[PDB]
């Protein structure tokens, strides 16, 4: 379907942008998945917010500067939260000439100034702010509520995991990043740039995962060894350059104002922001996920961890091996190359 | 609890 593996974009029409599931079963049997990262422009006619000027009172909580210490594309990201701000405040500061984006030409230009100074003048990120901008009236692929088969961990033991289940906003500006990541139980994700300046990502291929992981694992011995999931502290930073030195297949993409990421499971994924800008994010899952949710490598060194019992979904989508999963004697390996049994409507 | 936490990452 895509064997270069390359990140796609799809233009639905408004037909199509209803169904949010199935869309995305439509897209992996494209091949969208391959990349582990996808972009969706909507239909002209959609919107999910009249105008984006009443919100300079919002509250941003927990900003955070963004320090990082490191040497020949390799990073540690450490966040050091700040006191709360309004986005007005923030915005101020974003747009001001200490932190506001460098001049440039090309986006080559910009992406090799950001690897160049990502050590210096640490920015300030408004991330994981919990809230939406969605219009409670938009049904369509609404953030606050896509109504995925994760839905199962809320309506049936009625907990509420924020950022997974739930919205998050992130008001970003020049220089701010994203570490190297796969979602929480490595479920899908979706990201919605309300407005602002870009966010570039960097994608791998969830079918050469592991060999960014044993890459990781060899640059930073210790935290592998303190932990075997230590990429979930979402701390490292890697240059597309190390990347491909040592060999990681990888693709990026720049998605801009009013389009939509998609990052599928076990898809590692990193960025940053060209400047002022807001984007809003959520995991979500679909019948393919559900393997990868029960093979999936956790971070047991910390409190607080996002942990999903796949016993509901085991349970109720794959009856037939339930038995077996709970007496630990489940051997499925995961095909990486398959899309989701809902795209087969669009197999034929 | 077997299910929890939250996605915001411990901050420094
Ligand atoms: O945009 C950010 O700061 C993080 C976005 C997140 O990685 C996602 O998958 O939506
Ligand atoms: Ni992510
Ligand atoms: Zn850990």
């Amino acid at each position: 379907l895509n064997p270069s593996a390359r990140i796609m974009t799809f233009y639905p029409t408004m037909e199509e942008f209803r169904n949010f599931s199935r869309y995305i079963a439509y897209i992996e049997s494209q091949g969208a998945h391959r990349a582990g990262l996808a972009k969706v422009v909507p239909p002209k006619e959609w919107k999910p917010r009249a105008s984006y000027d009443d919100i300079d009172d919002l509250v941003i909580p927990a900003p955070i500067q963004q320090l990082v210490t490191g040497q020949s594309g390799l990073f540690t990201q450490y966040n050091i939260q700040k006191k709360a701000m309004t986005v007005r405040e923030f915005r101020k500061i974003a747009n001001s000439d200490k932190y506001c984006t460098p001049r440039y030409s090309e986006f080559e230009e910009l992406e090799r100034k950001y690897w160049k100074n990502l050590t210096f003048n640490p920015p300030i990120y408004g991330a994981d702010v919990n809230g939406t901008l969605y219009e409670k009236h938009v049904d369509e692929w609404n953030i606050g509520r896509l109504r995925t088969i994760l839905d199962l961990v809320e309506k049936e033991s009625g907990i509420t995991i924020e950022g997974v289940n739930t919205p998050y906003l992130y008001f970003g500006m020049w220089k701010t990043s994203f570490a190297w990541h796969t979602e929480d139980m490595d479920l899908y994700s979706i990201n919605y740039l309300h407005f602002g300046e870009p966010k570039s990502w960097y994608s791998v291929p969830p079918e050469h995962g592991k060999r960014l992981e044993r890459l990781a694992k060899g640059f930073f011995p210790g935290s592998a060894q303190s932990c075997e999931a230590f990429l979930r502290h979402k701390m490292t930073l890697i240059s597309p350059l190390m990347l491909k030195k040592y060999g990681i297949p990888f693709d990026k993409v720049t998605q801009e104002a009013g389009e939509f990421m998609i990052t599928f499971p076990y898809g590692y994924h990193a960025g940053f922001n060209h400047g002022f800008n807001c984007a809003e994010s959520t995991n979500f899952a679909t019948r393919r996920w559900i393997e990868y949710g029960k093979q999936a490598v956790l971070c047991s060194c910390r409190k607080d961890m996002v942990k999903i019992s796949m016993d509901v979904f085991v349970r109720k989508f794959q009856p037939e091996r339930y038995k077996l999963w709970k007496a630990g004697k489940d051997n499925t390996v995961i095909d990486h190359t398959l899309p989701t049994p809902e795209a087969a409507e669009f197999l034929k | 609890p077997a299910t929890g936490g939250v996605k915001k990452p411990h901050r420094y």
